């Protein structure tokens, strides 16, 4: 409850809200779900001046993402979707469309903001640990146990981000990850120490 | 670096 508030205070320095009209209550709900991430990661994001940009429209309508217009994201071959239609982005930056958090809202991630932010944690905070030898061994055994095996089972950085999201979204998804991917669950458990 | 969500 207190670390939740502390994480929300940290996020107030990371989250950028869009200009103009947007769904405020849902924006706050997205931040609330982000607050479940271990505070150690959020503070690292804050130190690197990583911004979580909440958007009222397409990602590609932002100047910094205009170069991705018409670009098919990694692993989206055959989906017919380009970055113009994708509601979330993570890595060196984080950009998220308000209202698209839940699985099925233009994506099949367990939660949009946690998945995208996990990428930034992976890349900025953990220096691409998803591509380390340790995790690749785990990814080789369990990367196909969370569905979407041609995306999660193929890219370790995506399996990491999606497992991270399962681990921190809520208690139900946390239990599901443990049963499905016990070595990944333990990996993320140790990472947070 | 950029990474998309699960399709």
């Amino acid at each position: 409850s207190t670390t939740i508030q502390q994480n929300k205070d940290t996020l107030s320095q990371i989250v950028v809200f869009p200009t103009g009209n947007y769904d405020k209550n849902e924006a706050n709900a997205m931040v609330n779900r982000l607050a479940n991430i271990d505070g150690k990661y959020l503070n690292a994001l804050k130190q690197n001046n990583l911004k979580i940009k909440l958007l009222s429209g397409k990602l590609t309508d932002e100047k910094e993402y205009a170069y991705l217009k018409g670009v098919v994201p990694k692993g989206h071959e055959g989906t017919g979707k380009t970055w113009d239609d994708v509601p979330g982005l993570g890595g060196s930056t984080v950009a998220l469309r308000i209202g698209f958090s839940n699985k099925g809202k233009g994506h099949d991630a367990i939660n949009l903001e946690l998945h995208a932010t996990a990428h930034a944690i992976d890349h900025i905070v953990l220096n691409d640990i998803s591509k380390s030898a340790q995790f690749k061994q785990i990814f080789a055994k369990e990367g196909r146990s969370l569905g979407n095996v041609n995306f999660l089972g193929v890219y370790p950085e995506e399996f990491f981000a999606e497992s991270f999201a399962y681990y921190y979204l809520n208690q139900d998804t946390n239990s599901k990850l443990k049963s499905a991917c016990p070595q990944t669950y333990s990996f993320l458990q140790n990472l947070a120490k | 670096e950029v990474n998309p969500p699960v399709p």
